């Protein structure tokens, strides 16, 4: 076999920057190299083939150069939709082999999250389990801190978070926190609050609801 | 106009088998050079097998040799991947692609094969309603289903922007749960209702839960 | 062999200059009579041209153009016939040799050339050329009016030396003493078209050309019409006289000689000639020998697939989407196939769409091409030439550029896949500049060619030492390391056994899925009703009467699923009713009807 090795593993760059990604063949691999762009959970998209040539419909920004066994995918000026993992591939030796990938992340200014609180559905209440959802909408950077309050009791180890992949227009994330409680421990309490701490927040945001009372 | 629409993914018990289709339009699979590529969750791209149906040359990765059979029916214009004696580390998103120049230009959408002992569970969908602004958020909760994936769209794909469908979270119960939110003007509540279209293929569940301000 | 093809590329710059001279070399090495045009173009300064030294006679024209070489050693050339003419006028054209130590042709050195039968001479733009103005061209010409078609430029960049002091009267082809012009026409007695001297007794036979060594028609230096085993004659041999003499029967007219039988790839006619193309009202029958013959159609001639350079496609230069459908279901094309960049790009001037890859399916049935196959462009989707999977022979009766019967250039296929190709009738193969192509040197070309004067010319494909791993070299099971591509379905010859298209180690004779017998190195399935045997042969043939034991019941001599129940083997035969044994052998029923019988008997008859 033959090894394609990409550098760096990951990189972060602001909009407009000149991003370059290296891919290094272990043996001579001739000109037979391809570059792919893969957005999270969709098919790889071909950008460059045969080291230098770029595929039809691909923007002018993407270029490819070969120096010996060192191949360089290079984006001239980065754009917000260019967030993806990029893979090189060789075709000279069999079987064909991929690089381990380069993840490219977009850097932007600090953005405060829009916080929302959702009450456990009336339909779901007739089941014996309640889910309380907290939404942190459109924010940057990624690391926030969500904390749950049930009658001013700080919850622990009973909630789980999920992060949106970086938005292709404004490069912001979204977060969802979910409080999973039995109907019993939900009907024992009335005031349900979600507490958010972010870099765009000078002071924590809290969103509440009064169980079946307003 | 050149398309690859693949199918056949889903749930299988360890040691069991499964066959993946890759139906082509815009070109003949027989004279072409079809390749299968997988991607275990949070991993690089991995080549699996290939076929030049006209020449009869079939090739497999040492990883899957003796377990996998690649084939193509010319009349249906389709390539298949027969997978036997499946295991945990076969759990991935499988793509089929077409060789071109010395790269893969047209790819399938990718089907998800999940090798597990747990059985298929249908999701129950619960509304997330806004309360008493300027702009407010609403959405659906797709809780307790297996296996991945679930597709959530809004108003039969008519409403796109504002929509955030979060990546699913594995619960303590072993079942999956995700939330899908959308932001809309706070003056649209009442005389403008929105329908979320949940689809969990493995269980045949098509729920249309209309979310209302309550 | 002494008779060779010419080229037909005129002033066109070589398709691969790397292996252009090698083409010339293979083509002319040993050749004496050029059945066509001698084109010596674009020859570099150091060029070794000693392979031309046997050329004695040219049918078409001689075109020496665009060379930096200082001389072409054509000293033995006696006669150009001019059956074809350069620029429709010239039998000898010497053009642009050397730029407008220094390069360029210095002397002609056609010291034996004493007959140009048709057309004139054109010598122009040769800055280093001397002595051409010296030659009395009138003598060489067959008729004087050929002088009226002669243009000889004498612009020159160097002073010339005189002809050797030993030269008759200042006429020579070069500085040498043996370079003097030998006059055989203008110097003659009385009648005499050619003489060996100025006496009446020095006349050559009425039937010589170029001159002679004596007066008999066997003393000719060249035959004016036909060479009949060393005797020059007006015709190739209806009798009037009551007798029989020596000199074998009748002959076929091939080129300018009478021969016993037509050469390898030609076609004998009822009119008594050899040809590479039949007339109208004519088919083409293959004798049990493999011998081909043109003959009149007894019925109206059946449908025929014409390729390029034939019938309605005689001007058409490539296979496009306009004419691709014409080849649907063709097993044998009469003409050539050419695929050019313009085939798949599609000319946007004419309303002709670019040809799509899956349209090449039409050629799947194709087994024979009389002309040539030329591929200078191919769809990037297709890894190989598998659409020509079943092509067995390329006759090469028409050669691309007058030289190649198979050309593959600038393609970027990875392997060939021409796995039925067993014969290249004539001409050279050229496979160059396919940067991705392996399996070029795993093909036994020596076995595809017929005469040993043809060869493969290859350059700038994938390096041989880089076709080494799996998917890049022949499969283990290919015999003698010969294959058209990767895997056990691309072998030329099969090391062990074939199961359909695939080379396999063993047939399932003693053990395996469905059991098999072997027949001519082929794995073939036993009848489903055969009972598989422990480590022993299961069956001997495909028929249900060839099992060792039956899987179910036996109905002598067949292994059957169930015993016959009112079947009639044909009409007018009464129905056959049977029942099984405790053992399993089907047994005949007793007295007819009432108890119509089966095992323990049933009514209703
Ligand atoms: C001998 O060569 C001369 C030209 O001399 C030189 O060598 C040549 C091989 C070329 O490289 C030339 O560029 C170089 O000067 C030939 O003389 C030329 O003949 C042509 C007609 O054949 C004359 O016609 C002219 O054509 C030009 C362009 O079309 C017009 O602009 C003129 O009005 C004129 O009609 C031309 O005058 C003449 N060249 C010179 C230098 O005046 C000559 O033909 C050649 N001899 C033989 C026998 O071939
Ligand atoms: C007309 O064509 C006949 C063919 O029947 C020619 O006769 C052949 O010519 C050769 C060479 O001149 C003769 O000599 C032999 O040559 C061979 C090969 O060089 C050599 O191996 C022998 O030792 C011998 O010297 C021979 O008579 C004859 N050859 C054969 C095999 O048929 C004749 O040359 C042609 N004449 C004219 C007018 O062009
Ligand atoms: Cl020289």
């Amino acid at each position: 076999d033959i090894q394609m090795t990409q550098s760096p593993s990951s990189l972060s760059a602001s909009v407009g920057d000149r991003v370059t990604i290296t891919c290094r063949a272990s043996q001579s691999v001739s000109s037979a190299v391809a570059w792919y762009q893969q957005k999270p959970g969709k098919a790889p998209k071909l950008l460059i083939y045969s080291a230098s040539s770029l595929y039809s419909g691909v923007p002018s920004r993407f270029s490819g150069s070969r120096s010996g066994t060192d191949f360089t995918l290079t984006i001239s000026s980065l754009q917000p939709e260019d967030f993806a993992t990029y893979y090189c591939q060789q075709w000279w030796w069999w079987p064909s082999t991929f690089g381990q990938g380069t993840k490219v992340e977009i850097k932007r200014t600090v953005a405060a999250p829009s916080v929302f609180i959702f009450p456990p559905s009336d339909e779901q209440l007739k089941s014996g389990t309640a889910s309380v959802v907290c939404l942190l909408n459109n924010f940057y950077p990624r690391e926030a801190k969500v904390q749950w309050k049930v009658d001013n009791a700080l919850q622990s180890g009973n909630s789980q978070e999920s992060v949106t992949e970086q938005d292709s227009k404004d490069s912001t994330y979204s977060l969802s926190s979910t409080l999973t409680l039995s109907k019993a421990d939900y009907e024992k309490h009335k005031v349900y609050a979600c507490e958010v701490t972010h870099q765009g927040l000078s002071s924590p945001v809290t969103k509440s609801f009064n169980r079946g009372e307003c | 106009e050149v398309q690859l629409v693949e199918s056949g993914g889903g749930l299988v018990q360890p040691g069991g088998s499964l066959r993946l289709s890759c139906a082509a339009s815009g070109f003949s699979i027989w004279w072409s050079w079809i390749h299968w590529v997988r991607q275990a969750p949070g991993k690089g791209l991995e080549w699996v097998a290939s076929i030049s149906p006209s020449s009869g040359w079939t090739s497999y990765a040492d990883s899957v040799k003796g377990r996998f059979t690649i084939s193509a029916d010319t009349s249906k214009n389709t390539a298949y991947l027969q997978m036997n004696s499946l295991r945990a580390e076969d759990t991935a998103v499988y793509y089929c692609a077409r060789w071109w120049s010395s790269a893969m230009d047209y790819w399938g959408q990718g089907t998800l094969v999940t090798v597990s002992s747990a059985s298929t569970k249908g999701p129950s969908v619960f509304p997330l309603a806004p309360s008493s602004g300027g702009t407010a958020a609403l959405g659906c909760l797709v809780k307790d289903y297996f296996p991945e994936p679930v597709t959530v769209s809004w108003n039969s794909g008519a409403l796109t922007s504002g929509v955030h469908t979060f990546p699913a979270v594995l619960q303590s119960s072993g079942l999956y749960s995700l939330s899908s939110v959308v932001t809309v003007p706070s003056s649209s509540l009442g005389t403008q209702t929105y329908i979320c279209n949940v689809n969990h293929k493995p269980s045949n569940t098509k729920v249309d839960k209309k979310v209302e301000p309550k | 062999t002494q008779v060779c093809t010419g080229t037909d590329m005129k002033l066109r710059l070589p398709a691969s200059p790397e292996t252009h001279l090698d083409m010339l070399r293979h083509l002319y090495q040993g050749c004496q009579v050029v059945q066509g045009n001698l084109e010596l173009t674009y020859l570099p300064t150091n060029a070794s041209l000693s392979f031309l030294q046997d050329i004695q006679e040219v049918q078409g024209y001689v075109l020496i153009a665009h060379n930096q070489v200082r001389q072409v050693p054509l000293q033995r050339l006696r006669i150009v016939r001019g059956t074809q003419l350069f620029e429709d006028n010239y039998a000898l054209a010497v053009l642009d040799n050397g730029d407008p130590s220094p390069g360029g042709l210095r002397e002609l050195q056609l010291r034996s050339l004493t007959e140009i039968l048709k057309g004139g001479v054109l010598i122009q733009r040769n800055p280093q050329l001397c002595y051409q103005d010296t030659i009395l061209w009138k003598d060489i010409f067959h008729k004087n009016n050929q002088l009226a078609l002669t243009l000889i430029d004498t612009n020159r960049s160097r002073a010339c030396h005189p002809c050797s002091p030993m030269c008759k009267g200042s006429r020579c082809w070069g500085e040498s003493s043996e370079d003097c012009q030998s006059l055989t026409r203008t110097v003659c007695a009385g009648g005499c078209a050619r003489c060996k001297g100025p006496l009446p007794t020095d006349c050559c036979h009425e039937q010589c050309a170029a001159g002679c060594t004596g007066p008999k028609h066997s003393d000719c230096l060249a035959c004016l019409h036909f060479n009949h085993s060393g005797i020059c004659e007006l015709h190739c041999p209806n009798t009037d006289t009551f007798e029989s003499m020596p000199n074998p029967e009748g002959r076929y007219t091939f080129g300018a000689s009478c021969v016993t039988a037509c050469p390898y790839n030609y076609l004998s006619t009822d009119v008594g000639s050899c040809t590479l193309v039949c007339p109208l009202h004519n088919q083409e029958v293959t004798a049990e020998d493999g011998t081909q013959r043109c003959e009149k159609c007894s019925k109206p001639c059946a449908r025929v697939c014409y390729g390029l350079g034939m019938e309605h496609l005689r001007e058409v230069r490539a296979v496009t989407s306009a004419n691709i459908q014409e080849f649907a279901g063709c097993k044998k094309i009469f003409g050539s196939l050419a695929f050019l960049p313009e085939s798949f790009d599609g000319d946007p001037a004419s309303n002709t769409a670019p040809l799509q890859p899956e349209q090449l399916q039409v050629f799947e049935t194709l087994e024979e091409i009389t002309g040539y196959l030329y591929i200078s462009a191919w769809p990037d989707s297709l890894p190989d030439l598998s659409v020509f999977q079943n092509l067995q022979v390329i006759r090469g009766r028409i050669l691309h550029n007058g030289a190649y019967s198979l050309t593959l250039q600038g393609l970027g296929i990875s392997w060939l896949g021409l796995r039925s190709l067993r014969e290249l009738g004539s001409g050279l193969a050229l496979i160059h500049h396919n940067t991705h192509l392996c399996f070029v040197h795993t093909v036994p070309w020596d076995q595809l060619f017929r005469n040993p004067h043809q060869a493969l010319l290859h350059t700038a494909n994938r390096p041989e030492d880089e076709c080494v791993g799996e998917g890049l070299a022949c499969h283990q099971l290919c015999a003698r390391g010969h294959c058209w591509g990767p895997g056990p379905t691309q072998c030329v010859n099969c090391s062990q056994f074939l199961r359909g298209q695939e080379c396999v180690e063993e047939c399932r004779v003693l053990q395996g899925l469905p059991r098999e017998y072997v027949n001519a190195r082929h794995c073939l399935p036993c009848h489903p009703e055969c009972q598989p045997q422990n480590g022993s042969v299961t069956c001997f043939g495909p028929e249900a009467d060839q099992c060792v034991a039956c899987a179910h019941y036996k109905d002598p001599p067949f292994c059957v699923a169930r015993c016959p129940s009112g079947v009639k083997p044909d009409l007018s035969y009464m129905p056959i009713w049977k029942f099984p044994d405790e053992e399993g052998a089907c047994q005949p029923c007793p007295i007819n009807c009432t108890h119509s019988c089966v095992d323990l008997d049933d009514k209703g008859c």
